[PDB]
């Protein structure tokens, strides 16, 4: 079957994705086929604030998603936070690591 | 269930997509309920709807909805303005947030 993996980038936690002390940051999953992508953070060490939305089919076909945590500011530069998305039907994973802008 | 309010964060194109020649903005919005919202982009103080992409909202663990919209533009599109916004609706509240390149 025709698969194509996707392209992960990362959503940097910045002064502008924090409010009152708590930061967003996230990973964009790009450009594949056919689903499902699954996506944890840390390998799973970290769940709490975890969302991950539904795709969405572009008229290419092609399916993108992204996934959020949202953190304490103070963890921002001193925890890692790396995205793991699972794209089965491509036999890929991909680890993206998620730094302060 | 209590009506809530949507947490909205506006993530500007990485620095990595910029560089494989592609830009997307990435408007999550999250932690709303009930589970209805629009969403609208500006590219300045005008309204755009070319590239744009939102998913159906979708209910967390706790219960609340998160969605994401997706702003699909080239590099020189997202340089050439001063700022693109993300706004979005919900019981009689719009929330809007914006980005500079």
């Amino acid at each position: 079957a025709s698969t194509k993996g996707p392209s992960v980038f990362p959503l940097a936690p910045s002064s502008k994705s924090t409010s009152g002390g708590t930061a967003a940051l996230g990973c964009l999953v790009k450009k594949y086929f056919p689903e499902p992508v699954t996506v944890s953070w840390n390998s799973g060490a970290l769940t709490s604030g975890v969302h991950t939305t539904p795709a969405v089919l572009q008229s290419s076909g092609l399916y993108s998603l992204s996934s959020f945590v949202t953190v304490p500011s103070s963890s921002l530069g001193t925890q890692t936070y790396i995205c793991n998305v699972n794209h089965k039907p491509s036999n890929t994973k991909v680890d993206k690591k998620v730094e302060p802008k | 269930q209590p009506k809530a309010a949507p947490s909205v964060t506006l993530f500007p194109p990485s620095s990595e997509e910029l560089q494989a020649n592609d830009a997307t903005l990435v408007c999550f919005i999250s932690d709303f309920y009930p589970g209805a919202v629009t969403v609208a982009w500006k590219a300045d103080s005008s309204p755009v709807k070319a590239g744009v992409e939102t998913t159906t909202p979708s209910k967390q663990s706790n219960n609340k909805y998160a969605a994401s919209s997706y702003l699909s533009l080239t590099p020189e599109q997202w340089k050439s303005h001063r700022s693109y916004s993300c706004q979005v609706t919900h019981e009689g509240s719009t929330v809007e947030k914006t980005v500079a390149p």
